[PDB]
């Protein structure tokens, strides 16, 4: 009955302060417990810190020195900053809400019982890359038909060229045309760019519908539609 | 790191978590694909929130000895994913780390036929006095694939950039290769074909200038 | 001794109850040596200031340790007196302990007495026929200890349950030590149950009683133990063969007006001196698995002080 | 390498015997008390 909703810059300078938000619209945020964790890349993902439903925050002791979680009243959103970024924090940050159970197996008395935490519902994640390079805006070339199969199914598509950083958002006539759409994984450039491909299978009788190619690069606050034709 | 398992198709899988524990336990099993969001399967031992299937359980340690194996029955293509055991028990303290990453491989899965596409760079990019032919390879399986370019008849073997295939919706994979060129270089050779070699069939794609 | 916690990993409360410690020892040959560990209870250590420690009874006595097949549990004693002399039996249910009893037999032998050694509690003792008696020298002095002797047993369920193991290391030649080698499964606290219900009435009837040698209307209260030697202020006694000191502040807790079950935390000892004479010492080999021991409180060991308030004790 | 230990030192330990006493034996005459006889 909760959604979760990460929103971030995706590009942060070392040794600055990175802040990101997760926005929840299911229920109130002063009844269950929440955490941030972050996947990086070539290492399993690390639990980082969380925070109560009582206002009370625990870190991981590892950034510990460099961590802090804050939660917003009046909006239900939690916020994450990391003071002191390297290139190390680069991550897919995800916000999870988290239940508080103790498991216990003697007396209560005597104490004999321990905390356990566990994140049923998450987040769908925000990417956040550390680089010292400048953003850059995509550029966008209609890779038009070849007019492909024998004839009915043919593809086209749309190259969104050297742009950074990730991620490109692609979609097709605003969200009007869902059918063979298929959008591949970038490519780093040995310029230190990532470049990629959006592609759409449709039928030869239709070749005009006016099919337009909606590129949205965030860290460049760039929306970029492109027309295609032969 | 992660360790990898591997498990047929329909049958059930004992996923084994380590660092077991030295008292009680309450332990936690998630499901984490690469990039999505996680989803946790187990939270206490045997219970599961609202919406798991029956298919995934785990087991309870009713009496102490036993260790924590994520049992799935019935293992499809969609369970393939990394999955983490967090540990929590008596004896030690506040668990950080969460378990070692499990990579849970289906295998038998259906092979398929790469679906190659070769896209010769557009008008407005030549425009821009440069070149990217894209070869784009959709809905195969396994994702492990060659990619060779040749030009005319000669291999190219240069300028070239492919990316590791990635999977998509499709449970299939997607992967795509683009060779940098300059536009005379472009109309110099004739045609220009992406030859995608999957186990031992392989496909070509020609393209040439107009 | 080098010795460290053994890491509860929880809040750094009673790390020391238990301790590794490490050092070297001698072997079966004279010229070679042998360095090996072991766990030590808090009780039978004192440091030295680093994490360096040393045996209690080092500085005050020579110790010993008990042979493994000897067996402390105390078995049924008939005393017995020679040709021309007999022993009296006083059958009054009501005996004050002192002066002339009316209905006297004679026997050669008494009946199977365990050799019990407790403190401020009686451990499977005799019960007494009807009331619950009270004796003293001089009941009136406070110097003198009063003996309460109850008539409904009250049972206590006495348990460590630490999954403890023995390592047999040889210290010369014909000689092998057995060390705590270590502790299987969790690391808990060994402690006694008392059903609160049946304490609540036997400590009634004990001060209804009481009221017959201080007035009906005075208020008499129960507290724990003044001070002094540990063997004093705790009920101390020997369970399946390791010697448990429990903290009885939960039982004499409570102030009595003229008109479930609780738990008492135990520690264990096993270098114990004789309470007559300083300067032998007894090790105690540690005894394997889970201790469990069930026993009836019988008496008490009551002091007074000088309305009354009455601590237990007697060393 | 050359090197020995005596036999009993895993075993048992040992003491050597008095240079006096001699274990070659003599006779013993085993007797009974009063109101007690050998048959
Ligand atoms: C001397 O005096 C002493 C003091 O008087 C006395 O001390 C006593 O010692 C004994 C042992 O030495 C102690 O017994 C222990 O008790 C533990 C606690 O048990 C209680 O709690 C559980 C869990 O409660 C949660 O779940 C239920 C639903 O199941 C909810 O309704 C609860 O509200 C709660 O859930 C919420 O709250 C949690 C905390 O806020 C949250 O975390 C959670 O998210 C929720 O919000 C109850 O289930 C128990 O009920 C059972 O007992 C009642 C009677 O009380 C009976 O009607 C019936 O039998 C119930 O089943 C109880 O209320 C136990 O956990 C512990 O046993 C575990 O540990 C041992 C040792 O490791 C294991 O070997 C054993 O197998 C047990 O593990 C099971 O349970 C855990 C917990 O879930 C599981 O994770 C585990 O996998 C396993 O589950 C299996 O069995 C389950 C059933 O048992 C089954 O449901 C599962 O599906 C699975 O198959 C141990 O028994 C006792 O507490 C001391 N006394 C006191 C007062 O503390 C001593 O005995 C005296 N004598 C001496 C020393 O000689
Ligand atoms: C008061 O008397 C009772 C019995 O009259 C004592 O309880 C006895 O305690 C001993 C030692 O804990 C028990 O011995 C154990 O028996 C089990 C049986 O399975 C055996 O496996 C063990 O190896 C060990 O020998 C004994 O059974 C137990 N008696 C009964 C009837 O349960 C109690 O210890 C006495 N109290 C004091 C303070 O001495
Ligand atoms: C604890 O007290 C009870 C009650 O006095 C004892 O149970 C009695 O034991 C005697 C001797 O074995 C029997 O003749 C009685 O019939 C028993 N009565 C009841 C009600 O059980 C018990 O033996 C005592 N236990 C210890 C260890 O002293
Ligand atoms: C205490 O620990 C010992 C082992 O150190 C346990 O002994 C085992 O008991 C089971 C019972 O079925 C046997 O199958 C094993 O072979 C035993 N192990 C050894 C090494 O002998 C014992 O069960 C533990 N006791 C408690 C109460 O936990
Ligand atoms: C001490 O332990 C004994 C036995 O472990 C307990 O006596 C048992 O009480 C239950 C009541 O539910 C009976 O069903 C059993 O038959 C009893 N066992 C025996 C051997 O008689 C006793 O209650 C415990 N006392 C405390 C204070 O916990
Ligand atoms: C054990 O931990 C306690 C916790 O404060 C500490 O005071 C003590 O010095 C520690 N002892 C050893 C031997 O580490
Ligand atoms: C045993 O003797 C050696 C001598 O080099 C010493 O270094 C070591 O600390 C001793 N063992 C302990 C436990 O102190
Ligand atoms: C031995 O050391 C303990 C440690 O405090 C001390 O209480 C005791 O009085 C000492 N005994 C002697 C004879 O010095
Ligand atoms: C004990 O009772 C007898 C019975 O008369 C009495 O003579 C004696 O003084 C009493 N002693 C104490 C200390 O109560
Ligand atoms: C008992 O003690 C009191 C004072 O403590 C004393 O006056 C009295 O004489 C004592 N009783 C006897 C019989 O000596
Ligand atoms: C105390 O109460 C008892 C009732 O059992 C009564 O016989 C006795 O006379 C009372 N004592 C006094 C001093 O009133
Ligand atoms: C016994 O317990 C009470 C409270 O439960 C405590 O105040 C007291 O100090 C304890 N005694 C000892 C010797 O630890
Ligand atoms: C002793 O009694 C007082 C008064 O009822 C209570 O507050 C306290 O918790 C008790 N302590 C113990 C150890 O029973
Ligand atoms: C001592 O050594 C001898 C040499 O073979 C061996 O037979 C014997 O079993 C050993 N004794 C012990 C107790 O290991």
């Amino acid at each position: 009955q909760v959604q979760l909703q990460e929103s971030g810059p995706g590009l942060v300078r070392p040794s600055e302060t990175l802040s990101v938000t997760c926005i929840v619209s299911g229920g109130s945020i002063s009844n269950y417990y929440w955490t941030w964790i972050r996947q990086s890349p070539g290492k399993g993902l690390e639990w980082i810190g969380y925070i109560s439903d009582r206002e009370t925050t625990t870190y991981n002791p590892s950034l510990n020195s460099r961590a802090v979680i804050s939660r917003d009243t009046s909006k239900n959103q939690l916020s994450l900053q990391l003071r002191s970024v390297t290139t190390a924090d680069t991550a897919i940050y995800f916000c999870a809400t988290a239940r508080r159970g103790q498991r216990i197996y003697g007396v209560v008395s005597f104490g004999e019982f321990f905390y356990y935490y566990y994140m049923d519902v998450w987040g769908k994640g925000t990417a956040v890359t550390v680089s010292s390079a400048s953003t850059k805006g995509p550029s966008v070339f209609p890779l038009a038909p070849s007019s492909s199969t024998s004839g009915g199914t043919a593809a086209l598509g749309c190259l969104v060229k050297d742009y950074f950083p990730e991620p490109v958002t692609v979609s097709w006539n605003s969200g009007a045309l869902t059918s063979g759409v298929h959008t591949f994984p970038a490519v780093l450039q040995s310029s230190g760019l990532y470049s990629l491909s959006s592609v759409v299978t449709v039928p030869s009788s239709s070749l005009t519908q006016t099919y337009i190619c909606n590129v949205n690069h965030k860290p460049s606050n760039t929306k970029v539609d492109k027309k295609v034709e032969p | 790191y992660v360790s990898p398992l591997s498990v047929a198709l329909g049958e059930t899988a004992r996923i084994s978590c380590g660092r077991q524990a030295l008292g009680s336990r309450a332990v936690q099993w998630y499901q984490h694909k690469p990039g999505q969001a996680p989803i946790l399967l187990i939270y206490n031992n045997q219970d599961r929130p609202s919406g798991i299937p029956e298919r995934f359980s785990g087991t309870p340690d009713i009496n102490f000895g036993t260790t924590a194996t994520l049992t799935i029955s019935g293992v499809e293509v969609g369970d393939e994913a990394d999955y983490y055991c967090h540990m929590w028990d008596s004896r030690s303290g506040f668990s950080w780390s969460f378990g070692g990453a499990t990579r849970l491989t289906v295998l038998s899965q259906p092979k398929a036929a790469p679906s190659v596409t070769l896209f010769p760079p557009s008008s407005e990019e030549l425009q821009a006095n440069k070149a990217t032919l894209v070869c784009l390879i959709s809905d195969f399986y396994p994702g492990a694939v060659t990619v060779a370019w040749k030009a005319d008849s000669s291999p190219v073997k240069a300028g070239v950039e492919t990316t590791t295939p990635s999977k998509q919706s499709n449970n299939k994979y997607a992967a795509s290769s683009y060779l940098s060129l300059t536009p005379e270089q472009w109309k110099s050779h004739k045609s220009y074909s992406c030859q995608v070699t999957h186990e031992g069939s392989t496909v070509e794609k020609t393209v040439a200038p107009t | 001794l080098q010795c460290t916690n053994v890491t509860n990993n929880i809040t750094d409360d009673m790390r020391g109850e238990l301790k590794n410690c490490s050092f070297n020892m001698t072997t079966e040959l004279r010229d070679k040596k042998q360095k090996v560990y072991s766990l030590f209870y808090r009780l039978d250590v004192v440091q030295i200031n680093n994490k360096e420690y040393r045996l209690i009874n080092c500085n005050t006595s020579a110790i010993t340790q008990a042979c493994p097949k000897v067996s402390f549990e105390p078995i049924p004693i008939h005393y017995c007196a020679p040709a021309g002399f007999a022993i009296l039996k006083c059958k009054d249910k009501k005996f004050n302990g002192t002066g002339p009893c009316p209905s006297v037999s004679t026997v050669q032998c008494t009946h199977g007495i365990k050799p019990v050694v407790s403190t401020q509690l009686l451990l499977n003792g005799s019960l007494a026929e009807e009331e619950v008696i009270i004796r003293s020298e001089n009941i009136t002095n406070n110097a003198k200890n009063i003996l309460v002797q109850l008539n409904t047993p009250v049972q206590i369920n006495c348990t460590r349950p630490n999954n403890n193991t023995v390592k047999s290391i040889r210290i010369g030649p014909g000689q092998w030590f057995y060390y705590t080698g270590d502790i299987i499964g969790d690391i808990r606290q060994a402690h006694c149950n008392v059903s609160k219900a049946t304490w609540n009435e036997t400590l009634g009837k004990v001060v209804k009683q009481l009221r017959k040698h201080f007035g009906n209307n005075t208020i008499i209260r129960f507290a724990n133990s003044s001070g002094g030697d540990l063997e004093v202020t705790t009920h101390s006694f020997n369970c399946g063969g390791e010697f448990f000191y429990c903290n009885t502040s939960g039982l004499f807790n409570s102030t009595w007006i003229s008109n479930d079950s609780i738990t008492l935390p135990c520690r264990i000892k096993q270098i114990i001196n004789m309470w007559q004479r300083i300067g032998q010492a007894m090790y105690a080999p540690p005894i394997q698995g889970v201790i469990r021991c069930v026993s009836n409180i019988t008496g008490l060991i009551l002091t007074r002080d000088g309305t009354e308030t009455f601590r237990p004790g007697g060393g």
